[PDB]
Order: C-alpha cells, then structure tokens, then sequence
C-alpha cells in the first residue's frame, strides 16, 4: 500500500498552482520510490527548455540517509544539459527518467539567499524545500541566468571520467604571453610517473612539430629525477571546448563542431600528427591528447592563465570519448586550503639540528609555505630516537640531514631543500659561504657549544637569529630571537637562567636501555608537537617584527599553556 | 701592598658583560646597515668607536643607568659649503627608518637607545683636499681604527695601517707607531655645542699617547684612572661638579710619571706630584693651562673654574692624607680598613639551566 | 716558547703531594701539548694496577673546543682494560701514550658527590678538576670497587667496532626459562634486512643441530614481509665473557681462555659446526656468531632476560675479532624516553576518519604506545589535503585508511594496525563483529551523520565514545566524551551549540582552485597539529577517568590556550 | 474544537528530547552492567522499566527538577526465607562499584542521580516454584517486557512473548494478547514502606490495560491525564496534596467512556461522569473504592483521606463549569481563553554549529 508520507506529497503536488500530477507512486525492485509530474514557467521559454517539463521525484535510502533526487523524463524531459546540474544522458534501460539531475543543493546569484535558506530534516519539508528550489533552477535556466557576474567559472561536467587516474601540469600567470601567440599550433610533449603514487602522472616538457625543446617545468628534486616519455600531443584553442549551452562533447562528432565553431579542423590536425609521426622514425604513437585555453576565475574578468584539459588519443566517428582528470600543481594553487605571509615564505631558512624538535619544525614550515630550507646536522638516527620523532623506520642508519632533506622534498612539488653532514662551525671556507647565504638561522640543538660558536662565527651581515629550547620533562619552553650581526649568547643565557623551570632529578631519568650507562631526558611525542607548533607561530611572529624578544612557555595539567614576557 | 684586593676591586669597579656584548654588537650592526644606506653610501667614509670605552677608563654606572658609548661617523663633506644643521640633517630619514622610536638629537650629537647601552654618534668632516685626504680615508679604513676592543684587550695595538691582530693558538712582528708625519698634523672638524661654526677634534693622537702611556706605566694607568673616578663618585658630596670625564683623565695622566710598580705606589706618587706642580696655582686662586694631545692650540681645563679647581685641591690634599698614611701601615687588614675609607665598600678585606631539544 | 697556562699547570703538577713530574711539554705535529707525569697510590697496590704509575696530560683542540685528556704511558703505564674507561690498545706509532683514557666524566658510587662538584670552564681550573677526578678513578680501580651495588651493570667495551652494521633482537623475561635448560647447546639461526634502513638486520627464528624450529619471534606487519636467510650461529653460555677485571677479549685465543675458564671448549664447537654444515646439504654457510648469556640490570640484582652479542665468524689464532653491534627491541625498551600510561596501552582503539585531525592523532598514539588500532575511510587522497596532513605525496592516489595504515606499521617494531575501507556503517554483518570488539571509539570526522550512524548502531557492550572537532578558522576545539551502550547526540549537540563559537563568513572562504566551485574550509598545519596534541591528552585523560565530560578550547594570539569546561 | 491549540499544548507539556535519550541510555547501561556482575550474575533475571514513562503518562517537571525513572529488577530470590533487607543489602556493592557517590537509599527503593534524570529502582520476587516458574522467566525475558520504547511510541505493542517490534522503511503480522490463563493469575512480591514484609504487586496488567484502553479511545486517554496533572499542577494553591500519581491516572481512566472523539469532548465528559458517579459518595463525605488491575484483592485508594476526595471534587466541579461553557463558545479566541483559564499560559492562542576536521 501507498503510506501515508507520499500521499501527502502527492497532495503538495497537486496544490501546488505551477505543478501537476496524474500519475501516482510506484516500488521499484531497487527500493525507490517514483512519481510522475509536469511543471510549467513563468518566463518565456527557449528553445533548449520548453515550458511544460516532465520530472521524475524519486526516493530511496542507502544505508541510513533518505535521497530526494528530481530526474528529467526520458520522453518527454529536458535533454540539454545545463550549469549545476549532471550530464542528462539517457540510456538503454528499464529506467523511466535520465541522469540529469538538476544540482538544487548548489546557490547561484540568482537564487535569493532569504529564498535559499535553508534545509529542512522531516521527509514532507525536504520535498517541499526540493520542489521550490527546482521551480527556481527550471526559471533560471529558461532564462539563461544560472551563471551571472561574480560566479566562478565551473567546469562543465565530463562523460564517463574515471575516478583513478590524474594529470598534473603547472602553468602560472607569466605564462600566458607565451601561449597567446601559439594559438592553433601543435606538438608533442612528455610525461613522467609518481613514484609510489597510484595513477597519476605528470607533464615534464613541451616540444615542437619537428622535436625541439621550447619550454621546461620545474619541478621538486624528488619529482625531477625520473624518466621522460613524449607520449602526447598538444594544441592551443581560442576559447573553452563547451557546446550549448554548458554541454561538454561526448562523441568525436560534437568536439569536431565545436572545433569548427571555433574555426579550426579536426581532421587536418590529425591527418598532420599521422604525417609528422611517420616522418620522425624515433616518435613511436601518442597516446593522450591536451587541448589548452586560456581560462577565467570569475564570470566577468579577463582570462590570466592557461587551462589544460586531456583526452584518450576518428574525428567522424559517433564513439564516446575517455577522458581524463586534470590538475593545476602550480604554488598558488596548492595551499589554497591556508597560508603563511609573503614575508617569511620569501626568506632562505637555515635550521640547526635535525633532532627531536627541528624535524617537526622544518616539517611544519615547508607544509605552509617556507621552501627554501637548509639543514645541519652530523649524527646517525637510531630505532629509539623514533620515539619522538618525524622519520620513521625506514630511515634508520642515515645521516639525521639527508634523510630530513629527502622526507621535506617528499611533501609538495614546490619544495626545495638542502642537506649539510658537516658540523658548526664547518671548515672549509666554500661551506661558510654557502652557510653566509641565509637569511634566518633557527638553533634547535640545545648546546651551550653551539650558542658560542654562533657568536665567534662571521656573518659579514645583519641576520635574524632565533632559538628554541624545551626544558625538563618538557614542562616549558625557551624562545628567543634577536636581528643583528653577531648572535648575543650572554643574555639569551642571562634569559634561560632567570625564567623559572623546573630542577633536573635523575630519579625520573630512565637509562636508554639494557647494558648502557646514560640515561635520557624524559619527553612523549605530544608535549614536543605541542612545542614545535608554539615555536612556529612564534618564529612567524618573529619574522613578521624583528627585534629582541624573548618568551617562555608553560604547560598546565589541565591542559592549557600559559606564557611569561620579558620587557626590555 | 695589597695587590690582590686592589684587583678584585677593579674587577668590581669594571662594567658587566652583557653591556660589553651590547655596546660591540650595536657598533657593528650600525656601521653595517650606514654602509648599505644607498643616500648616504657616498657621503659616509668610516664609522668608529671612541671615547672612555675604547680608552678602557669607563666605570660601571651605579643603578640601572644605561653607559655612554660615544661613536664617530666620518664623511666627505665639505665644511666650508654645508653648514653643520644641514650636516646633521642628512642623517634623519636613516635614524627614523633603522631606529623608530629610539633615538634623540641633543647639542651636537645623537643619542640611540639600545637594549642595556646608550650611543652618542657625532658627525665629522675632513678639512683636506687632494691626496692628503686619500691617505687620510686610507688610513681611517683600516683594521687598527675599525677594530672593537678596548686597549686592554689589545696590548699589541699600534696605530699603524699595516696592522693585524695578532691571535695566537694559546698565547707575530711587533709593527712600531706611524710617523707623526703622516697624522698629527690633520685633525677633522666637527660640530660645535650650538652647532654654528665646525671646531677642530683629532682623537686618534689621544687614544694612542693613553695606549704609549699605559705602556710605560707597565698596564697602571688606566685601572688608576678608574680608581680615581670612583673616588669622585664616593665623596661627591664634599666635592664640586667639575673636573670630570677627560679633563680628570687628562689630569691625572699629566700627573702620573712613568715606571709605576704597583697600584698604591702609583696612587700617592699621583697625588703628591699634583700637590707640588700646582700649589703656586692654588695659592693665587687660578686654573691651569693644559694642552690637548691632538690639537696642540686649544685648552681642555678651558670651561672650569677657578673654585672647582681649588675645591678639587683640596679633596686631593685629603685623599693623599690618607693614602700616605694606609701604604705605610703594615698590618694587612688595617691598610685595607684605611683603604676603604676613600675607595668605599667595594674594597676588599683580606649556573647554567637544563635545555633539551 | 712554552706558554704561561703550561707552566702553571707543570707548577700544579709540582705541588701536589701524590704528583711528580720531571718532563716538559712537547708540541707535536697534530698541534698537541703533552706532558709526562707520574701518580701514587694511597690505598694497597693490585696485580692489576701498580702504585707509581706513569700517565701522560694531552691538550688539544678540534674547532673551538679544548679537549684535555690523560693517557696510560705505553712503557711504564697500566695495560688493564677497567670500568668507566676506553680500551688499553697499544699501536705501532710514534704516539708515546696508549688509547685507555679514563672516563672521569662518568661518576661512579665510590666518585663523592661533593668531590664530583661540576666542571669549571678555564684551562687551569679544568685541568686541576681532571687530575683530582684521576686520582680518584686510580684509586677506586686499585681497590676493584669502580662498580658497586646499585650501579649499572655497563657493557665493556669492545675493540674495533664498526659504527654503522646493527643486529636487532627481541627477548623479553618469559623468555628467560626458555633458553635457562640450554646451556652449552648450539643451533642455527635466520635474519632479515630492514627495507629502506642503511646496515640493519634484525633475527626472525632460531633453529637446531637438525634444522628444526624452536622459537620464532613476532614483528610489525612491514617487518614480518621479508625474505627469511639462515646465516647464524648461536650458544647458550653461562655468564657474560668478559675478562679481568673488565677487558672484552680482543683475540680468538682470549675468547677460548674465557671458554675455557666457563666450562667450555671452542675448537669443540667449530668442529661440530663444521660437521653439522657438512651433514645438511642445504646450509651453506654460516656467516655471524650469537653468544647468549643471562644479564642483570643493576649490580646486586638477579638476573631476568638474556643478552645476545654477535661476532663476524680459528680459534688457536692470534687475529682480531670483529664485534658488530646488538640492540633488544622489545617492547619494553623501545620507549624508554617516556611513554604512556597502562591503563591506555592495552585497549584497542577504532578512529573514524583518517582526514586531517585523525592522522595526526593515529600517528600520535602509535609513538607513545597505542598499538592496537583501527581505521575507518573510504575517501582518496589528493595532492591538496597533503597542506594539512600526516601523509606525502607517494601516498596519493590510495585509500586515506590503508596508507595511514601503512605509515603507522612502518613506525616501531611493535606496531598492530588495521584498516577498513567501508563507511559507517557496515552493510556486513561480519564487519559489524569486527567493529564490535573495539574498546574506544573516536569520532574525527565533523559530519552529523556519522553522530547519528553511531546513534543508531548496536554496540552489544559499553563503550567509550570521544568525539573531537574544530571550529571555523580553527579558532577552538569540541571535545566530548561519555562511557554509555549507546551514544548521546542530543547531548552532544547541545553542548557544541551552547559553546561560544566564531560564525562562518564565506569571505575567508577560498575557492579549491581554478575550475571548480566548492570553497574549502580555512586552517594551517600548526594549529591542526596544536588540537592534535591537545586532543591526545584529552583522550588520555578521559581513559583514565571515564565518565560525562565535555571541554572547549580557545586559542589567543599571543599563543596561550585557554578551556572552558562544562559541570554536570 | 480547537484541535491543533491542544496538540500544540501537549506538545508543549511534554517532556523534552534530552532527558529521553539520558534515560532510555542510563536504563540500558544499567542492564548491561548488571548482567555483568559475577556475585549477582544468577540472582537477577531480569531488570524493566515501568511507570508514567513506560505508560506515557508523564509531564515536565518546572525548572531544573530531574524526572522521577522507574525500574524494577526481578529475581529468583525466595521471600519466605528472606527478609526484604537482606535482599536489598545485597546490591550495595554494586551501587559502590559502579556508581560511587551518586546513588541513596531510600524507603522501600534505591534513587540513582544521572546526568539529567533520576531512577528508582525496587527489588522484586518471583512467589512462584516449578514450571510456573519457568513460563513467567520466558515471559519476563521477552522483547514485550525489555523495550524502553513508550506506549506512545509502539502503538502495536501487545503483551505477548511472540511480538516482535514492527518496523518498515516508511511505515507485519499483528499478534494479539497472550490469555489471562498465563499472566493474570500470577503476581510479584516486592518490600513495602517499612521493610518489614512482602507485599503484591503486578505492573504488566497495568501497561496492558493502559495500552487497551488507548486503543479504544483512539489515542486520547494518556493526553488527557496528561492535561489533568497539568491543570493540578497550575491551580495547586486550591487544591489538596494528594491523590497524586497513579491514583489520579485510575480515577481518570475509570471515569472516561470508550469511544473519544476529540479532547475537549472526553474532557466535559470526564468531568461529568466524575460528578455524577461520585456524588453520593461525596454528600456523605466518604471516598471511593477501586480494585488494582493487577491485585483484584487490593484498593488503589487506601491511603486518601475523605476530605482530600471532598476538595478534589469541589475543584472538579469548577474545572467542569469553565470547560463546559468553554467548549460551547463558537469564538475560537474567546473558547482559547476559557480553555488558558484552566491550563495557563502553556495553552496556545489562535541551529547546527559549524564542526570541521
Ligand atoms: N674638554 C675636552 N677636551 C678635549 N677632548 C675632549 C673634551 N671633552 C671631551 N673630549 C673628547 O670627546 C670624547 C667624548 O667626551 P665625553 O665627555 O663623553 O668623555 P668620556 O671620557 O667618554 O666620559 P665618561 O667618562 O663620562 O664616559 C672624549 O673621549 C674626548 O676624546
Ligand atoms: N497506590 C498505588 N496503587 C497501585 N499501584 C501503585 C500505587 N502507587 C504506585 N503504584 C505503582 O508503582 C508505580 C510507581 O509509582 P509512582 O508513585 O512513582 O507513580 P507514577 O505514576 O510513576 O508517578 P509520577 O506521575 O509522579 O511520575 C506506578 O506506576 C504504579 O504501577
Ligand atoms: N663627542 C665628541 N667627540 C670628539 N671630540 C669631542 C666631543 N666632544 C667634545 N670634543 C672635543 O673636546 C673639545 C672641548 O669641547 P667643548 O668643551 O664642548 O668646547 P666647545 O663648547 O667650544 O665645543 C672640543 O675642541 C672638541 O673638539
Ligand atoms: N515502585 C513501585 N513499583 C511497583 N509497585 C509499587 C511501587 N510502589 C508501590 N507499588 C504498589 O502500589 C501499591 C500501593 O503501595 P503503598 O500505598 O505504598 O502501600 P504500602 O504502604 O502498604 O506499601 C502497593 O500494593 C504496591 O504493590
Ligand atoms: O633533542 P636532541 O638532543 O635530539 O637535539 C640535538 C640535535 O642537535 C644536533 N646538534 C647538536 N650539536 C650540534 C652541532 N655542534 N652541530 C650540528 N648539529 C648539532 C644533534 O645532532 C641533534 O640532532
Ligand atoms: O577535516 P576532514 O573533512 O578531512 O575530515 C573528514 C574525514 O572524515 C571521513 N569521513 C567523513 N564521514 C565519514 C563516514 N560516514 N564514514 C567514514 N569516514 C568518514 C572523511 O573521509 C575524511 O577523512
Ligand atoms: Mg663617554
Ligand atoms: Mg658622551
Ligand atoms: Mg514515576
Ligand atoms: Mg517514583
């Protein structure tokens, strides 16, 4: 029997003055719920949406949540597909309605943010709620207003894209006049595999139609090291490949009109890259083709950049095409998500000891932003030391450096750091310059040795200088920070010796193990995450106004930090 | 005599480290970021340290009172154009970029602020022309003009162009004094107290005989000089507000012979030969007449006057009382008693933090 | 010339009553200052040590540090190797002192207190301080009393021992009686290189005479995918072989003498090693020597667990034997630099959500002794999330569950984890079994319909339910905790509203990129990290006392963290 | 007549979510834990809710007032050997374990503070032995018993071992009531006031005759007890302390006739029926005698004093007067005041935080 909840949507459709229904609900053999009904518009109607649609609602549930999804009809329903909303295919099946769900969830300009509000929990107001926001989309549609002056430009929805396989590139604004005068050119270009990563690839360099480098992507050490295989071809377009009015092409066909539309020829494209494969014996076949244009962040605004899209590599033929995902990897496109300022992601940072601390900080920094970093350090990692730690296992035996150096070049494509074996001060003269070339130097070491050495060490310039130490049981904090020539060691000491920290007691200090003599000093993973997030800020802080700062930190039992100034 | 405590009292009478770190790391960082001042790269030739500091015969200020640290920036300028305001007036826009907030233009210097010191810049000009002037900035660029150390640190030190530190791994030609052909005779000017008109300075001359003189007092002068100033600072009550700071120093060289042994020695020897050269001058109630090292036709004792010098007279008399009669007594603890009457209390009678990371 | 510092030390020297010296100083090529001094004794002379002595002060200096070391003399010194010193190896070179320098850093029992003091910093204070603290190391060694009750009982040292070869093994004190009937038995033995490690090997079975297994020892997941090679040796012997009084044998002709003197007989054993390898056609050769002994870990104490050294494997010759290096990775010495509680550390632990906060606190919890954990996910892992994440980009690509997974079995040998690529909840009903005997349940996720998913799951038990969220900016932290069958969301929801909370402004919301429309929620690594080590210590806080508990954090500008909790 | 102004008031005279959800959770948390407890792991058989929440005939309390839970826990103790307070002494190490510093005693029932409600639960006994036994055991270890579900909720609940809860995907067999031949005949014994004996009592004759007479009043009785103890609540200065309870709900549902229609309607004739019945009663100034659903040999009102019956009746009276000429007006404002009149204010007149991870 028909319960009670559907004929009351039954009833919400009939009053409804813009909304009619004959047809009552239906149980199909997957559990869904379907009802047939006309909707009307009070715009004039275009030719890509006629005025009196049919509509499908359909309810079901997966697992605990109820789905309300609108469907075109397969007879008698809109067949163009539109701004948000899924490809309005129709396939060979026992289904009643097509795929092409109007997105009612998405809020363009048009829709009235009071209109819009907000979404209700019981069954007949969510209906209710879908039913007003699809009357809306239907009119917006009718009018072509769906996109308007202030929204972003979205692409438009591809056919059969698999949900596996990722195309990088990077291409930044000062790249665009490069591009501009090679409008309805082609060439090959070369590609190169993640390492460890599951389908995903990137582009390494652009060539010509005879074989000739014109341009090189920079890329990470760990990126950069990798075999190059020229397996695609490239063509610059005029605008956006987009049939009407937000139709993405399925077949050959349809991209072969929108190319003539634009003004070029499919089929002398590919009659051409046959020839010039032929000519060069060492070109074997692409295998993907990229179509660039220069795209838009917002409707309104001037394009100021390249976009890429890729295909599965005829022109007359009704198959349907692959295609497949692309990515921008460019640096203002990869900490969208949040940042540090300008001012310290334009600095070389040099960091003194890759232990316990100076590992989660250096990681910390090149996750937001910092890229240009170089370690020091002349000690081997141990299983033990992995206790408080940001290395695992599979570095143990290496030098604390280099295996930091290879983990920090691991984390984005943009990174860019350096290793040092040697220890401070080092002795050959080449080192100390290469040393003299940075800009902040961070000391995470804890060694009064290498505070003097700081201090006898020529830097032939002004620098920041910061340092940051933890205490016993890792109970507080010592931050300090100066902007000059010479590192000053007897008031940085002066400071530690003032603060009030906890006594060192050697009944807490456990032996490193079984048939040794030294102990260690007692410290968890979380009070030193805890500190190495706390020494960011502040070293953020400290770049952003120099000066002579010094700041110690206390952490309580109930878990919140507390902090002590000093004033100068 | 006494040494011992005599040393330790030194010790005691000498400013802390931290401002020694302070006062060094702020004179470079200044003459660092003057050099890579592009509006005044041309105009500015050297920056170097002077005065008490230098000459090692400053004391520790009682209190939390910031020391004086007095620094000179040499330029090329052309004093008979530019007027010494207009002068000054070049040197704004870098003070209120590198120095906000910290810095006070007084008389004919300015003074900056530091973290535990205070700098008291002045801004001089060479009165030379043609190659005259080229060896001069030569010989003002060089290591033994541009250095930080005081002259205690630096026995070796000669005011020679061709002159290195000599650093040893524990403990190498010995380069003698320039000719006094080649600087005596050019002084620079400077600014005036009303910052009208340039006078005539040349302290180069000076820290050089202060460095011959503590040579040939075998390492005395400057630790008595120290002494006697803290002993002006003890009794300033029965005493005037002038003489002080280098007519004190000045005078006391003047009166000191050379070959001193020890410090007691010194101590009375001083002050029975300032009694003897200038009671004529006491008893006709006059002020005398010294000439300053490096410019041979000027006065230092020119602003001071006649009472202060007789006021300063007679505490001398007293003083040397008592110090002719502590070195005579030989019971150890009873010279120190008599000792401390004058130099006060700080005459003698006979930790580092766990950091993990 | 001699300097002044030297010949106030030759005056020191001089003066001391238990002191002569007749010698200058020298300086040699290596830019060393030495000198040749005889000491007395107060105290019996042993056969070991005689009472006048002859020693030679060395200073030297490597960067900026002054190392001054005293050194046995190679004619007329002492040639036993004692505690708290370096080996007594006497090379041909023009040296005129030996290698045996005293550790007079290290302080024993008999070493006062007040006579250790601390160490001064200028050469003639430092140089006294070293010649009393001689004194006292000659006399204690004289009276064999350098180790007493209460000390710990120190391996000795071992000659030419390469710095970079390590062997890992596990024993544990219910091993003990295993190995107790076997001594003076020998077998095999099989190891495994550690992946990605440089010169690490750690031993997986040990075997018999015949080739038959006996005990086999049980590893992390990454550890235990590997290939097994029989290549060692191994014998069970009575106490430690060690030579009087503290000398580790440097010839194989010392090591037969300690056999010997134990009981036993090494050509005796080569003999039936080499009949054994010839009896089984499949061992080739063994390559390593396992000696096993029982070890105390305080002297007075009975021994609990037994120790294995390794030697490059005769025993008539005179050459030098090669020592390699061992470490007992058990799991009571893994995390001798703190760790957590045992309350925490035996229950299994189900995390829901492997995003941002949830990897952070997975990784956490693995390194301060969690081991047995879950993860439940079903999302991939892209290139943008790596801005706040635990994860790199050789994980893109995969499920977020499986590479977390991954990357905390590959942390410390002891390491159990589980991965789940369902979502919440499971339409299997034996993936409902499995979720059903976790102990914890933590929520990481934000989504309301995992609240009420967890709501409505039958969880057949009590439980510990904590959920942990952030708020806009990551400005605060939710922080909720019951102990119940069934799980609170109206509580829960009530408590999260009733918290004073920044409200979302879609201005600080950045697009994710170009060509798409969904903005992204704002946050940096730091303060994603700084609530994951709080979040941690709350969970460890909870566990300890369970019950109805919620808490708010805040973080100010300067860097402090402040809480507002809720009473009940 | 008004309809949705009085489903908005019961709505409102509800109790809230929160407390819900805290006692349905705390009641099978503390199931769970009683099962698990070895000492008393054999003792108990089975622990149920009861009450105005199992009945839906609760209100909400004014202010922070935590509400009143009822449990009972049945065991296989025998009663003629032990007295009640050794039956009751045996779970206070359970309460100490689990529990600490939150539950007390009290009479005959143990009161345990949760987070924002409070239970009471009693000790009960099985008087039976042999197979009757065993048939009551099944019986209370069925789903029909162990449901924290109110009658509200279940309106196909039926007391019978074979039912199972009905649940479809948008809204199967109904299974009726087990026969009186099972149930009726056999009753608990649970300790009295004193704890001094054993008394009778029978609570599952009670939910079912509850649920019954729902379903022949189509869903109205439990909405108008509910009304009636608001209204008591409201005019409680003119109205005595007791009946209260459950001996309000009796007399309410004695008075009420099969067959409402709507709420005004079964209230005027409520009151009237209650006039009429009891009106001899009443001139005599005496009170009424009504036997238990479960125990037929027991009087609900034992313990109500005649002139308790007296004041309730004269109050009875007035509230029948306002209702009548309430229900009569055709004003829909005027008839909503008159009905706020009685009811009070509660009578009508015609937020998700942002969380990331
Ligand atoms: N009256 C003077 N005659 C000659 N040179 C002078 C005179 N006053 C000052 N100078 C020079 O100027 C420098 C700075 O003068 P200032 O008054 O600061 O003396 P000072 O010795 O540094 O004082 P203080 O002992 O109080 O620190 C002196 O070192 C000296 O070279
Ligand atoms: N006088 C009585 N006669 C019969 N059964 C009673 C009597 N008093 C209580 N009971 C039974 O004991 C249960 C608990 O009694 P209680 O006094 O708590 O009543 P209640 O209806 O739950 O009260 P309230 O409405 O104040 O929450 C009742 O639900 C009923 O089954
Ligand atoms: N800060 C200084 N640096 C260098 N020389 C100085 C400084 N102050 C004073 N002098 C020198 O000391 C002498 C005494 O100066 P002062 O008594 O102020 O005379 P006047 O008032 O005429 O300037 C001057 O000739 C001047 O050259
Ligand atoms: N908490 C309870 N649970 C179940 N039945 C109860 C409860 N309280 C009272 N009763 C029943 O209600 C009846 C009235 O009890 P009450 O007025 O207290 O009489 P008495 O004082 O003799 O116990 C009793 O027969 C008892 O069976
Ligand atoms: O907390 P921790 O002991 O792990 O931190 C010490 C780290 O600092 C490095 N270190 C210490 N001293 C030096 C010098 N002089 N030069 C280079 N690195 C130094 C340790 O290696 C360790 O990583
Ligand atoms: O901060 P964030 O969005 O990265 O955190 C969300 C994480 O939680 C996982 N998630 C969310 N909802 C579920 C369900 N229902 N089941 C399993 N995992 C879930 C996301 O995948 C993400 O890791
Ligand atoms: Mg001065
Ligand atoms: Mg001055
Ligand atoms: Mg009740
Ligand atoms: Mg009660």
């Amino acid at each position: 029997q028909v319960p009670a909840e559907l004929q009351a949507a039954l009833t919400l459709i009939n009053n409804d003055p813009r909304m009619r229904t004959n047809n009552a609900w239906a149980l199909s053999a997957d559990k869904r719920w379907s009802l047939k009904f006309t909707a009307e518009l009070s715009v004039p109607c275009s030719s890509f949406m006629p005025d009196n649609s049919v509509w499908h609602l359909v309810l079901w549930q997966e697992e605990t949540l109820i789905r309300i999804e609108v469907y075109p009809d397969k007879s008698e329903g809109i067949s163009a597909t539109f701004q948000h909303q899924n490809y309005n295919f129709s396939d060979a099946s026992t289904r009643e309605w097509t795929s092409g769900n109007p997105a009612l969830e998405n809020t363009p300009t048009v829709f009235g943010r009071n209109l819009w509000g907000l979404e209700p929990e019981a069954l007949l107001d969510r209906i209710s709620w879908r039913l007003s926001r699809l009357l809306l989309w239907i009119d917006a549609a009718a009018q072509e207003k769906l996109a308007t002056t202030g929204d972003a430009v979205e692409l438009p929805a591809f056919p059969d894209q698999s949900p596996f396989t990722v195309i990088g590139f990077s291409e930044q604004i000062d790249d665009l006049p490069f591009w501009a005068s090679k409008t309805g050119e082609w060439g090959f270009a070369s590609s190169t595999g993640l390492p460890g990563a599951h389908g995903t690839l990137f582009l390494r360099e652009f060539l010509d139609n005879k074989g000739k480098l014109i341009r090189t992507t920079k890329w990470s050490p760990f990126m950069r090291k990798g075999a190059r295989t020229t397996n695609a071809v490239w063509s610059v377009l005029p605008t956006l490949p987009v049939l009407a009015p937000w139709q993405a092409p399925r077949t050959w066909q349809e991209l072969s009109h929108c190319f003539a539309q634009c003004g070029l020829s499919l089929p002398d494209l590919f009659s051409d890259i046959g020839r010039s494969v032929r000519a060069l014996r060492k070109q074997r076949a692409p295998g993907l083709l990229l179509l660039g244009f220069p795209l838009e962040n917002k409707i309104g605004d001037e394009p100021a950049r390249i976009h890429w899209l890729a295909l599965r590599l005829q022109p007359l033929s009704q198959e349907p095409i692959r295609w497949v995902r692309t990515q921008n990897w460019a640096a203002d496109q990869l900490r969208t998500r949040g940042e540090a300022a300008n001012d310290i992601r334009s600095k070389k940072v040099l960091i003194i000891g890759a232990g316990s601390l100076g590992s989660m900080i250096a990681e910390n920094l090149m996750r937001i932003g910092v890229v240009s970093q170089g370690i020091l350090d002349a000690d081997l990692l141990q299983t033990g030391n992995l206790s408080r730690h940001a290395l695992t296992m599979t570095s143990v035996g290496h030098n604390k450096a280099a295996a930091l150096v290879e983990h920090l070049n691991r984390i984005l494509p943009d990174a860019s750091a350096r290793s040092f074996s040697c220890a401070f001060p080092p002795e050959s003269e080449v080192a100390k310059n290469s040393l003299r070339q940075y800009d902040v130097i961070i000391d995470c070491t804890g060694d009064d040795g290498v505070l003097k050495s700081l201090a006898a060490f020529d830097w032939k310039s002004e620098k920041i200088f910061i340092s940051l130490a933890m205490t016993w049981r890792a109970e507080g904090l010592f931050a300090f920070a100066a902007s000059e020539t010479s590192f000053p060691v007897t008031d940085a000491s002066s400071r530690f010796n003032a603060s009030a920290s906890p006594e060192i007691d050697m009944d807490e200090a456990r032996i490193e193990g079984i048939g040794a003599w030294h102990p260690v000093f007692p410290a968890r993973a979380d009070d030193v995450q805890l500190w190495a997030a706390v020494g960011t800020k502040f070293i953020c802080r400290v770049v952003s106004a120099p000066g002579r700062i010094y700041e110690y930190f206390k952490q309580m039992p109930d878990g919140t930090v507390e902090k002590e100034p000093h004033e100068y | 005599e006494l040494q011992p405590q005599f040393n330790e009292f030194l010790a005691n009478i000498r400013p802390t480290d931290t401002q020694k770190e302070d006062w060094k790391s702020g004179a470079r960082t200044l003459r660092e970021r003057l050099k890579n001042f592009e509006p005044l790269k041309e105009i500015v030739v050297s920056t170097f340290l002077q005065g008490s500091i230098r000459r090692s015969t400053a004391i520790r200020p009682l209190g939390d009172k910031r020391p004086d640290v007095d620094i000179v920036v040499v330029t090329n300028l052309d004093h008979t154009r530019m007027s010494p305001t207009d002068a000054m007036d070049l040197f704004i826009p870098f003070l209120e970029k590198y120095y906000p907030g910290k810095w006070e233009t007084q008389g004919r210097s300015f003074g900056i602020t530091l973290s535990y010191v205070e700098l008291d810049l002045v801004i001089t000009a060479i009165p030379e022309s043609g190659a005259e002037k080229s060896h001069l900035e030569q010989l003002y660029k060089s290591e033994s003009v541009l250095t930080v150390n005081s002259l205690e640190e630096q026995t070796d030190w000669r005011l020679n162009k061709s002159w290195t530190p000599n650093t040893g791994w524990l403990s190498s030609a010995q380069v003698e004094d320039a000719p006094a052909s080649e600087w005596k005779a050019h002084p620079l000017v400077l600014p005036d107290r009303e910052k009208n008109e340039w006078g005539r300075t040349h302290p180069l001359a000076q820290i050089r005989w202060t460095a011959e003189k503590n040579r040939l007092c075998n390492g005395h002068y400057i630790n008595l000089v120290r002494a006697v100033k803290w002993w002006r600072q003890q009794n300033s009550e029965d005493l005037p507000k002038y003489p002080k700071g280098y007519p004190l120093e000045h005078l006391i060289g003047n009166a000191l012979d050379n070959g001193t042994t020890s410090m007691a020695q010194g101590l009375v020897q001083l002050m029975d030969t300032f009694l003897s050269r200038w009671a004529a001058i006491y008893n006709q109630k006059s002020k005398p007449w010294l000439s300053d090292h490096g410019v041979a036709e000027h006065d230092v004792m020119a602003r001071l006057t006649a009472e202060d010098f007789c006021s300063f007279y007679e505490g001398i008399a007293s003083a040397a009382e008592i110090a002719r009669n502590a070195l005579a007594s030989e019971e150890p603890q009873e010279s120190a008693q008599l000792w401390r009457q004058l130099f006060g209390s700080k005459f003698p009678l006979p930790q580092k933090t766990g950091r993990f990371a």
